């Protein structure tokens, strides 16, 4: 889950963009 | 009053981000 990721930290874009 | 930055969401906002940035990355 990518929610423990944004939510507990960081994820700007140059990291989302990774999950896609 | 809706950046990106830290405000981060939390649980089904994640689930229409990848359907908006996979949608950045091919709309088609």
């Amino acid at each position: 889950g990518i929610v423990d990721e944004c939510c507990l930290r960081p994820c700007s874009v140059d990291v989302l963009l990774s999950y896609c | 009053q809706q950046p990106q930055a830290v405000h981060t969401y939390c649980g089904r906002h994640l689930a229409r981000t990848l359907a908006d940035l996979c949608w950045e990355a091919g709309v088609d």
